[PDB]
């Protein structure tokens, strides 16, 4: 249900699971939802921002006339056009390599977070879920998600 | 959070990974008009206001052809090979005349001269009158001729001559590069022997800031008419130009049949030029060579690559995506 | 003897070292190793793959007739290179960059997973390799480096 | 694990660091043979067919060095200097011809054309014999000429004339580029006297696109003769191309000794083209233009940077490594 | 006084707070400080040390006799510009991207090896400053700022 | 530990982010002047110990300008359009001959040959008798004229003739590049037909490498004198320039008025040039064409992008920052 994973509703795309026995309280972290979008957000605009000048005909080659000046002007506009796709391609690459890396530091930062609030009462392994040693029900689970 | 996540991201270093969301950061234009550059004063025609004209009959000054050319920073280069629509008839190939309109549209301001920057009817050769032609009717649909030309028939004492000088002065101001417009008539026999006095081939050169040229006219056996006035004449005309760089002057050699330099063009500043086609429709962010304007929806774009100007989203080889979500989680 | 390290035997380039009273119980994880090669590999070929386009004369410039444009055309080629080994540079250093900094993590996880198969029965420093609070024999340590 | 570890690689922002292990990336080449490109035709020759033949001969339609001219995507600049080897002595420095052969190779097509482009024998200057040479056998061994030229010698009233005109008419089909060859001949006083009628020096003009030349021949005093027939002659040639875009006539100015185009070359495409020497022996999968043919075996490489066709390592400017294993860890 | 920030002396840039009962014993460990001074002249380097081509005029190009090539010279010089500034920019904003997210591995490894040569005593949360179990007087600290 | 931390720092992810401190990369230069460049030899002036000349006088080898040229790998183009201080008067804008000191500058070696490429007296067009002018005085302060160039004035037999050839001989080393400065004069009616011997227009050639022109002399009607020696002349001259590539022969047309290649200029290698201005104060590390000398006290600038010469600073849109500390972290 909310481990693993299924065909559920992924409105709050939720960072952690919750835990108890008040039979299964569900609480979102809507501040950690909030800093996922605008961080995205971030990351897209300082692509979308890059800027670089444009290509454009030599104002004083003329066609046929000088049609020898012009084949290197096409070589030039070519050759360029692979070295910004190249550097594009990069900070793109770059983005998403440093995007999909901090994944699990998201998530162990959530955890860790978790504990802050719960104290040095347990551990776990594999998923890592916190695991109290007492009972927290639903108003007890959104006081934990909003702080 | 986990849902069915078959996006796929590529990483610099771990080759190609599935995430549960992305971000297409490129497109695919489609071909569409060219349009006004959002903003910035495009050209399109040399005189959008001079009706009945291209921009070859504009820049040669072609009787109810002139005008201001409007400044602008963005031109389009509508004419790949540039004609004509009227006047004297033009061995148009045999010069690189038909560049000229490519080369104003090429400046941000550009401007005919108030002024005649040679005193046609006194020059060297003797006294000329000055030629019309029923080809180049003029605003009260009498006889003219080209307004940057003065077809130089001698007055009197027609006879043969030896290569005559003329130092063209410059006229234009500081940073202005002036282009001046020269040309020679020829005819058949009996005609330059009537009209000149000598019906052998005359020889022209040209020169300026280095680049030299020669000419040898071409006596009767013309070339078909095309590209002009429509009616019927026995010569034809060669017209060429040559450019003078801010501060200097140039120099043309001449024997009979000499077209003299009467207003030159003055011109400074530098457009954005690319290739395109009119009529402009519209306003659009970029303008693209091969795809019209464009409104940059995404930040990048896959397609063929050419020049453009404007607010336009940069050429990439691929697709790119960012990650928006985490990896792949299968429901385990 | 695993720990530190000597002019042993570096065939299974081995991420963690045993621990217990049973002898010297040594097992490899081979799965480990196996990731440890996959991901080098699928790196070497992220870089291996980088395609740029070749350079070639102008072939409508005549030699000497033309050579102004050709100065400029060799020009044109010199700088190129400078700019494709420079984007190749970065992007084999961020590459080394990158696997230098992964050291720490790969190790670390391997610890995480010892946790994770013993329990939560002892905690280690300094180098860090877990120690449990019982015996555990060869048949048990295969049992662990395969799972 | 831990090795011996002195491996270093270099990272962005650390510097150099100690590994144990790494995977070169580059090599450095060898200079070798240049060879086919693998799976793409390499041309090198114009004609490897036209026995006793170079570049320039093939180019200029010596006899018996016509024939078909393969298409290619890749060609090897094997003569920065093109030379002749047979027929009229020609004063190649006079002209640009040399480097005809070095278009020709330039272009992915390249054909001669079916028809004379002008008739020689009926033409401007009266009506024309067309001369051979005995220093131009053809494939009879009787006496030829280039077969791109009509050496026009006047047939009756051999009177000194004027400048004459020709238009050189487009015969290519659209989208190939007309290369036209056409030339003067020029021999001592007693020789034009018999053989023109006019002694004095004659001149020559032509115009392609805008670009305009001139010449005047030298009369007697000629250079001693180098790679022609071997026969002596008294006169030589001069030859020159004119290239008329897509489209495009062009016009040629002549006197006596006019050499009139007669087969032109018509060529479309683009070959992708290097410097390099010839023979090419076995196929390479990258040709560089210092190191001949190269099979990628790093996918960077160091060393000399130059052009190269194919598929090549790319050059860095230094040697390359990842790191494989992790930092050196000496063993405490 | 130690946590948080104030307006104090900042000059051994010390990465990690004291604790205990003996007053506010306070001790700098000075071969981190060295550490991180040392890291970041590295770094300054590798960015000092780039080396591109540097443009000049094409010495057959005279001036108006052949400005047509002179303008192409002129665009290639600008695009060139853009293209090396802006790896430069990647270049130092990946080394800043680096150095900013450095920032928690550093304090994250300060309070590991407090707990190595602490033993396993506590835990913290927060700040998590580490705190002992016993009282640790100035030579004490000293000793561990010291290792 | 954490301070009061408003610096800003840019990562290439996280947009803009507030650190503890920053070390600036960048710099902003401010203008200076010119300087030798540190270590590498710097050419200024063509003939530094030329005194009373300038480039154009050197390379046109006025009397007394002549002397050794320092061999240098960096100079500095100080005259966009170099001009002439003395000897005959020159119509130097109806060639490209002002720009023959800036071809000069940008080969590493240059030097004047040591004899004589045509022997001038003996030449076609008859015997010849070699002209000086009382504005050209030499060291002795006779009547001199520029060391490249004979003014060759029929001895006898002043007549009109027909175009003459001159094959000029490469007489520099493999290598090198020779270039050839040859002109023409030309005079008013009487003093054409004094002195050569035919009143009418003269005309003149010249070739090498394909390239080639035409001049038509001017008879009477010349320009004010400037740039010259000071004293009244009814004539002028018109002087050029060709470039043989080496291992290749140039060629000259000629009539009445010519004025031979004599000495010619050798020069290889290559300079690297930039624009710039004299004199050279002092030495700097870097010489940039809008800044002058520079010191690189940063590795990046911002500011004006311009070429440059030496360890210069490489340009950088904006201004760089690393960040030096840990993120800001309020007293909190
Ligand atoms: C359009 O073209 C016509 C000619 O094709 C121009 O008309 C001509 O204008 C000139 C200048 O005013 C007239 O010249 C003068 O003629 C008198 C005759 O007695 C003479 O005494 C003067 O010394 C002078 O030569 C010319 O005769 C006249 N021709 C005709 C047929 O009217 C007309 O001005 C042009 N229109 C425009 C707007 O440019
Ligand atoms: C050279 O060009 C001139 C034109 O500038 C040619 O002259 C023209 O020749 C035609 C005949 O072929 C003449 O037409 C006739 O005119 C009379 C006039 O009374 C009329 O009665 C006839 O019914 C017919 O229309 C025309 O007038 C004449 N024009 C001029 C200005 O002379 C000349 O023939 C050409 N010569 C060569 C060798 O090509
Ligand atoms: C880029 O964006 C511009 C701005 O949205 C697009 O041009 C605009 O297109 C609309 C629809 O064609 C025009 O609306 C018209 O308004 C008149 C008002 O009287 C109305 O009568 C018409 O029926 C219609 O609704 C709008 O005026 C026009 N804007 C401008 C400045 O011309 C443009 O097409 C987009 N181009 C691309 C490549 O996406
Ligand atoms: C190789 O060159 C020789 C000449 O150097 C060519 O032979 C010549 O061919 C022409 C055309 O068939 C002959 O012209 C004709 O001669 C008869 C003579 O009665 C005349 O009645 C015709 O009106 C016409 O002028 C020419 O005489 C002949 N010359 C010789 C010496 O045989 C030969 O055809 C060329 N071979 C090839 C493959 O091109
Ligand atoms: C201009 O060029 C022509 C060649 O096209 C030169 O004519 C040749 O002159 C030589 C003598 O120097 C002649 O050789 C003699 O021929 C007779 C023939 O009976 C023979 O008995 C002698 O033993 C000797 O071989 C040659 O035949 C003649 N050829 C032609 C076609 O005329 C001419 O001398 C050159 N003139 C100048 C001013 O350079
Ligand atoms: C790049 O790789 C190709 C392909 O391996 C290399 O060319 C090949 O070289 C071998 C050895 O020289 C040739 O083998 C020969 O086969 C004949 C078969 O009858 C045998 O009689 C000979 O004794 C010999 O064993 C092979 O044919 C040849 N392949 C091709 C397509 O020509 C090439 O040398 C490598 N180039 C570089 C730069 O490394
Ligand atoms: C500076 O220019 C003057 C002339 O403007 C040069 O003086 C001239 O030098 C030549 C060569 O030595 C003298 O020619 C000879 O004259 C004698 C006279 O009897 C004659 O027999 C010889 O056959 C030969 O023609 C010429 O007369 C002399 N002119 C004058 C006025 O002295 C002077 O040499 C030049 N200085 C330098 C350093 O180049
Ligand atoms: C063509 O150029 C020549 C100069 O090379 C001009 O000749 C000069 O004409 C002036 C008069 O305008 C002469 O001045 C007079 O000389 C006599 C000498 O006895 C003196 O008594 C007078 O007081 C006065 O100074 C000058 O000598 C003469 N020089 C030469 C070398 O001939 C000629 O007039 C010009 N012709 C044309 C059509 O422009
Ligand atoms: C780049 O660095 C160089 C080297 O520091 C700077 O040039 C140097 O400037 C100093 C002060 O102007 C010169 O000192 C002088 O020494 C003489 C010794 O007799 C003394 O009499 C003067 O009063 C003065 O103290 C020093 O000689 C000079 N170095 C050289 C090689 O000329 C240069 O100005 C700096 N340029 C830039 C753009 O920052
Ligand atoms: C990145 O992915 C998230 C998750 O799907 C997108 O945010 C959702 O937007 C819809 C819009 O109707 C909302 O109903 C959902 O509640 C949002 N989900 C969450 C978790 O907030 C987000 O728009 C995507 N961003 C981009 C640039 O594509
Ligand atoms: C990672 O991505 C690849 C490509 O998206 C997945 O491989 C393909 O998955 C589709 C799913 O419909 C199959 O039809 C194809 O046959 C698979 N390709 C191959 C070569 O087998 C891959 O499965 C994804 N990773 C995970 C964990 O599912
Ligand atoms: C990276 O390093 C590993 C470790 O040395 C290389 O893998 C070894 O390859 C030899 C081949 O005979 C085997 O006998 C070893 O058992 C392998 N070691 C391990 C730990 O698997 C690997 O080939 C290197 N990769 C590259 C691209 O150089
Ligand atoms: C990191 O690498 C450098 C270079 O590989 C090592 O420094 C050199 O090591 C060799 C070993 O034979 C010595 O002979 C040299 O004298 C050393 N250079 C200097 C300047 O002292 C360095 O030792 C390596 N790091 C470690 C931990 O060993
Ligand atoms: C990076 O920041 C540190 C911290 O301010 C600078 O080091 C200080 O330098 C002053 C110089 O008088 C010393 O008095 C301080 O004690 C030093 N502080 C520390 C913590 O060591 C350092 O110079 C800066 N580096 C750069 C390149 O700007
Ligand atoms: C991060 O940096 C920005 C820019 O340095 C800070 O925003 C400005 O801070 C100054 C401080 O004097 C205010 O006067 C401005 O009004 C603030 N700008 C805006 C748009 O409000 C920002 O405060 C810094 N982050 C933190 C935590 O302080
Ligand atoms: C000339 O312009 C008018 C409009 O002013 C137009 O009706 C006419 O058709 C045009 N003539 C030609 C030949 O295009
Ligand atoms: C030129 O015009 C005449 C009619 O005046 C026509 O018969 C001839 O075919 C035309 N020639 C060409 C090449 O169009
Ligand atoms: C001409 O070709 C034949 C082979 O067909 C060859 O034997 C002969 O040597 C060649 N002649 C020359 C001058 O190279
Ligand atoms: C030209 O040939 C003659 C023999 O016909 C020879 O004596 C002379 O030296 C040769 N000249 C050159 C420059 O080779
Ligand atoms: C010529 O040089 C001397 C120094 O040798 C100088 O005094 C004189 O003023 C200079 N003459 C001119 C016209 O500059
Ligand atoms: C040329 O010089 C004369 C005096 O000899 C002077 O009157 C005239 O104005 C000058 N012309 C020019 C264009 O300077």
């Amino acid at each position: 249900f909310l481990e693993g994973g299924w065909e559920g509703m992924i409105a709050g795309w939720h960072g952690y699971t919750s835990h108890g026995a008040h039979g299964v309280a569900v609480a979102a972290d809507l501040k950690s939802t909030q800093e996922a979008i605008n961080k995205i957000t971030k990351n897209l605009n300082s692509l979308s921002e890059l800027e670089v000048k444009n290509l454009q005909r030599l104002s004083g080659a003329m066609d046929e006339l000088h049609n020898e000046i012009l084949e290197l002007d096409e070589k030039v506009d070519d050759l360029r056009a692979d070295t910004i796709s190249s550097q594009i391609e990069l900070a793109v690459l770059l983005s998403n390599e440093g995007i999909i890396n901090s994944e699990d530091e998201h998530l162990l930062a959530l955890e860790r977070k978790l504990k802050k609030m719960l104290g040095p009462s347990a551990v776990e392994i594999g998923n890592g879920c916190f695991e109290t040693k007492h009972k927290c029900n639903q108003t007890c689970l959104d006081r934990i998600a909003a702080g | 959070t986990s849902s069915n996540s078959p996006h796929v991201v590529k990483t610099a270093t771990q080759g190609e990974v599935n995430v549960t969301g992305v971000i297409p950061l490129t497109t695919t234009p489609t071909k569409s008009h060219f349009a006004n550059l959002k903003g910035t004063e495009t050209r399109g025609k040399l005189c959008p206001k001079c009706l009945n004209c291209t921009d070859l009959d504009v820049a040669l000054g072609r009787p109810k052809c002139t005008g201001k050319i409007p400044s602008a920073r963005v031109s389009i280069l509508h004419e790949v090979r540039p004609v004509t629509s009227g006047c004297f008839p033009i061995m148009h190939d045999r010069t690189k005349i038909r560049q000229l309109p490519n080369l104003l549209r090429g400046y941000e301001h550009v401007r005919l001269s108030t002024h005649n920057v040679i005193n046609a009817e006194d020059a060297p050769g003797g006294p000329y009158k000055i030629g019309t032609s029923g080809s180049c009717p003029n605003i009260t649909n009498g006889n003219g001729f080209f307004a940057t030309m003065a077809w130089a028939v001698p007055d009197n004492k027609k006879t043969a001559t030896n290569p005559l000088t003329i130092e063209v002065p410059y006229v234009c101001t500081e940073g202005e590069d002036q282009i001046t417009v020269w040309g020679f008539h020829s005819d058949n026999e009996t005609q330059m022997a009537k009209l000149y006095g000598d019906s052998k081939p005359q020889k022209f050169t040209s020169s300026a800031n280095g680049v030299t040229t020669h000419y040898v006219s071409q006596i009767g056996g013309f070339p078909n008419q095309t590209e002009d006035g429509g009616l019927p004449q026995s010569g034809r005309i060669v017209v060429d130009y040559m450019v003078q760089k801010s501060g200097k002057t140039g120099t043309i050699t001449y024997q009979r049949g000499i077209l003299l330099p009467q207003k030159v063009w003055c011109a400074s500043g530098r457009s954005k030029v690319i290739k395109g086609s009119l009529p402009l429709i519209g306003e659009a962010d970029c303008l693209h060579e091969k795809y019209g304007g464009l409104n940059k929806s995404k930040p990048y774009y896959t397609g063929e690559h050419a020049k453009a100007i404007g607010n336009c989203p940069i050429w990439v080889k691929t697709p790119l995506k960012l990650a928006n979500g985490t990896k792949y989680r299968p429901p385990a």
